[PDB]
């Protein structure tokens, strides 16, 4: 006698892009194969994948960068289906990543020496590329909010960048008005633009980075790695509305030519999303639509402000509850707020 | 390095069927991240767009000309084709191909598009 | 469908002055931008990819700027090599269209 | 308990190789970042060039 095969997911549709729209059941899961192009800039001469050669001696005084010579994120969407077909009141049904996996694409084209290479010595091969790498993805349900940092603020950008405003010597450290999105490809540069850690609660990111003059670049590329996307609460990036952001960004290190001149290198990414339904509280209710029903259309009303740093609402007292009757109108609640400390 | 080049007739007769051949020399017509566009620039006005293909099946055209047009690619000339029905007196125009890249530039710049030919029709 | 009106019509500038040309859209697109530049009785001929960068022979004297619906053709000064019909193109992501515009032909007083 | 299915990437397309190595043919510019036009087996010693 043998043995009654073992039980499997059960698979079901496949194909290409248009496959989604298809609605399914209730426990359904979903398995979605992308990639993304990494920019780094494509000078001329279809070299798609360079950079153009960096600049040597450009002082603190005054930068002139170009466009080519700045890497930026690569970023993307992915359409989904709603679920919800009726009203429904109550509860929604919204969509979650939950297992991701990455992995390089091309990571073997470094083993060229018969390229434009230095020769390294004088009757070897040539040099390969080496130095600084950064690899970086994130995926989340909503654009991966990011925080602004750099380094000598009298760097005037050029005009296709989106770059952070108004730069002081307050940008060279964290700084909290440096704040925005990312809605576009090919247009954040790296160097100015660290992911924020303080907004994301529906984007996890993650990213070693290894500086240094020339050190090695270690790849690896392995189809059994698997991370789980759960926080510590049981959820995962949550899909708001029907979307599925995938933002990275992959420096692979400096490649030196024959003469001297130093320009970038890098490699594209593979995904894997593996996503599911869940049940969560409608953040859409009639309420909200009403609302949102009489804003589109009441009087704009522009006088002095009542929210921000110049505002003039003083004090709010809110409160409901009772309880016996204070032996103090003012009761204070910090102990020592300033310090009146020892020595 | 890549040269391109166009060829076909010089006079059609009203309401009869027009064929071009927008000749490609120095690389592939299955070109990964490539298009194959037309651009008619009447004399007197601009210029339009007609239509681009992708080799795998993908076509679009424009929907002025309301889906009169077929483009036929054949691999071992390197060049690819365009068909008009029904013709009239209008398009007496001075007819361009070019090229689309998805990644790089993005449009039809990168000095990459034929050479041009004239067509005439009258009575 | 998408239609650039490009405004103005026929500039009468003279060598050496500061041209601005203006294709602002019925909607925006606001990254697929072209400039080409045709002379007459010659092919055509990019000035201006992504609406601001520069291409690879075009010396830097022009440039591009803006992004969203109003967008701009910088020119710092207009050469007697440059007295030509002028033309923009918007491209197309989900759905085909990447039409064409109108055109502005810069006179020569 | 299948030919390894591997996926065409390289950079220099221009470069001409000898009739041994099966290469990538009609080589784009789409070759040097992820392209899809590169599907191949794996079927033949010291035929497919690891760069």
């Amino acid at each position: 006698k043998p043995k009654e095969p073992v039980q499997v997911p059960k698979l079901l549709i496949k194909g290409g892009v248009e496959v989604l729209e298809v609605k399914t059941g209730v426990d359904a899961i979903t398995e979605v194969e992308c990639f993304l192009n990494p920019e780094m800039g494509d000078p001329d001469e279809n070299l798609r994948g360079f950079s153009l050669k960096l600049s040597a001696e450009n002082d603190f005084s005054s930068d002139s960068p170009e466009r080519k010579m700045l890497p930026c994120y690569s970023t993307a969407r992915i359409p989904l289906p709603n679920l919800n077909e009726d009203l429904t009141c109550g509860n929604l049904l919204m969509w979650e990543a939950v297992t991701v996996q990455t992995e390089v694409i091309g990571i073997t084209s470094m083993l060229n020496l018969h390229a434009g290479s230095q020769k390294v010595h004088e009757h070897g091969g040539g040099k390969p590329i080496q130095g600084s790498n950064f690899h970086f993805f994130a995926v989340g349900g909503d654009p991966l909010e990011m925080q602004g940092v750099l380094m000598n603020y009298r760097t005037k950008y050029p005009d296709g960048t989106i770059t952070p405003k108004n730069p002081t010597a307050q940008s060279q450290v964290m700084n909290t008005d440096h704040k925005a999105y990312l809605d576009k490809n090919n247009a954040y540069p790296v160097e100015c633009w660290v992911p924020d850690p303080s907004r994301n609660e529906n984007t996890r990111y993650f990213g070693t980075f290894t500086g240094g003059e020339n050190v090695p670049p270690v790849l690896h590329v392995t189809n059994t790695a698997t991370t789980v996307l759960l926080d510590e609460q049981g959820v995962g990036p949550l899909c708001k509305a029907d979307s599925l952001y995938v933002s990275a960004a992959d420096i692979c290190g400096l490649f030196t030519n024959s003469s001297g001149t130093q320009q970038w290198r890098g490699l594209a990414r593979y995904f894997k999303i593996r996503l599911r339904k869940r049940s969560v509280k409608n953040p859409y209710p009639i309420s909200f639509l009403l609302s949102d029903l009489i804003n589109r259309r009441t009087q704009r009303v522009d006088g002095q402000p009542m929210y921000g740093m110049e505002s003039q609402v003083e004090e709010v007292r809110v409160f409901d509850g009772t309880e016996r009757l204070p032996g103090d109108p003012d009761m204070i609640r910090y102990i020592d707020k300033q310090g009146q400390l020892q020595t | 390095q890549v040269q391109l080049q166009e060829s076909g007739p010089g006079l059609v007769k009203p309401s009869q069927t027009l064929s071009l051949t927008c000749t490609v020399s120095g690389g592939s017509i299955s070109g990964g991240g490539y298009y194959w566009s037309w651009i008619r620039q009447h004399p007197g006005k601009g210029l339009e767009f007609i239509g681009y293909i992708y080799y795998n099946r993908g076509t679009y055209y424009n929907p002025a000309l309301k889906s009169r047009l077929t483009i036929s690619v054949d691999t071992s000339k390197n060049d690819f084709s365009l068909k008009l029905s029904s013709v009239s007196a209008a398009d007496t125009a001075v007819y361009y191909c070019a090229r689309c890249v998805l990644g790089g530039y993005g449009s039809d710049a990168f000095d990459r598009w034929g050479q041009g030919t004239t067509v005439t029709v009258s009575s | 469908e998408i239609v650039l009106t490009q405004s103005p019509v026929t500039l009468s500038l003279s060598p050496g002055e500061r041209a601005i040309l203006s294709c602002r859209a019925s909607q925006s697109v606001s990254s697929h931008l072209a400039w080409y530049q045709q002379k007459p009785g010659q092919a055509p001929r990019l000035l201006i990819y992504d609406a601001s960068s520069r291409a690879n022979g075009i010396p830097a004297r022009f440039s591009g700027s803006g992004s969203g619906t109003d967008f701009t053709l910088t020119i710092s000064s207009l050469a007697p090599e440059d007295f030509a019909v002028y033309y923009c193109q918007q491209r197309s992501s989900w759905p085909p269209s990447l039409t064409f515009g109108g055109g502005t032909k810069v006179e020569i007083r």
